[PDB]
């Protein structure tokens, strides 16, 4: 396939989660 | 044309959520419901910031396959 | 590691009418393809009783919900409601001003639903105030979807901007956020230039009432593996 493609850093806004950590 | 935008205060970026935060200050009388050229601010405003965001996104690690 | 993507649940409550309902369906339309409607109206007080969200919260499995509700004290109003565990972590109340546009009031363009959007936010508010934070951090939960390490450029399809409308002093009355929503277009000049198309929704909000975790489920929310 043709396409140009990124690779994103890790986010840095800290968001809440659904659920607990396991 | 132009692809640059300069800024009083640098915009910030979280690139893993294409996202921007935009600092600068803004002013209540261009953005009053009761102003007529509203939309055209919030628009322009938004395109500065969207060009700035791109131009971060195609800065990072890329590859047209 | 990372969890799933947050499932959202629109809520019509008892007051709901249809111009409100109109909001609703544009505006969920943007959380495609994580949404579901609710299409009976339900005897919701968030503020004075919360159980009832943490219920729907758990049986639909959406940490995400948005309650319609009009009254002319508080009119067009649209509670956003995050949870933890079905647990309620935090609420805004968000009212839709007169000056709203839907999704009719724009020219349709061609739109691939389910694609990662774009954030914009303009304001120095949305880093140093603790209302606007909560409501940066609201939106950016709720509409950015899929979390991924590799991106198509061909994907960068729209972008969705809030503006505080205009900057203010501490201890007047908050400004509204200016919500919307745009449809990129490049053209070239290497780097492309920019231009923006509007195509709704058009969403100006006032805050209402708040509700913020405690700092033990803060803890357990924002935990670190």
């Amino acid at each position: 396939s043709v396409m140009t493609l990124l690779q994103l850093p890790d986010p840095t806004t800290d968001l809440p989660r659904e659920k607990p950590l396991p | 044309l132009p692809v640059t935008v300069e800024k009083p205060i640098p915009v910030v970026y979280d690139l893993g959520n294409l996202a921007a935060f935009d600092s600068n200050v803004l002013d209540k009388n261009d953005l009053d419901s009761s102003n007529a050229r509203r939309e055209e601010k919030i628009k322009s405003l938004t395109r500065d910031n969207v060009q700035l965001l791109i131009n971060q996104l195609l800065s990072l690690p890329m590859k047209t396959t | 590691l990372v969890e799933n993507v947050k499932q959202a649940l629109f809520i019509p409550g008892q007051s709901c009418n249809k111009n409100l309902h109109d909001i609703m369906v544009d505006l969920s339309a943007l959380k495609k393809p994580d949404m579901k409607r609710f299409n009976r109206k339900n005897d919701i007080h968030p503020f004075e009783d919360m159980s009832p969200l943490e219920f729907f919260s758990e049986k639909n499995d959406c940490s995400l919900m948005v309650l319609m509700t009009s009254s002319k004290k508080r009119k067009n109003n649209m509670t956003f409601i995050r949870t933890f565990g079905y647990k309620i972590y935090d609420m805004i109340e968000l009212m839709v001003a007169d000056n709203f546009k839907l999704l009719s009031d724009f020219k349709k363009l061609t739109f691939t639903v389910g694609l990662k959007p774009m954030f914009t936010f303009q304001g120095a508010a949305f880093d140093t105030h603790p209302v606007y934070k909560q409501i940066k951090s609201l939106f950016l939960d709720f509409f950015r979807g899929e979390s991924t390490d590799l991106q198509d450029v061909a994907g960068l399809q729209h972008v969705i901007s809030m503006t505080i409308q205009g900057d203010f002093q501490d201890g007047e009355p908050l400004p509204n956020v200016l919500f919307r929503v745009y449809k990129l277009k490049s053209y070239k000049s290497r780097l492309p230039r920019i231009e923006l198309v509007e195509i709704g929704p058009r969403l100006d909000f006032k805050i209402g009432r708040i509700h913020t975790p405690s700092p033990d489920m803060v803890t357990e929310a924002h935990k670190k593996p």
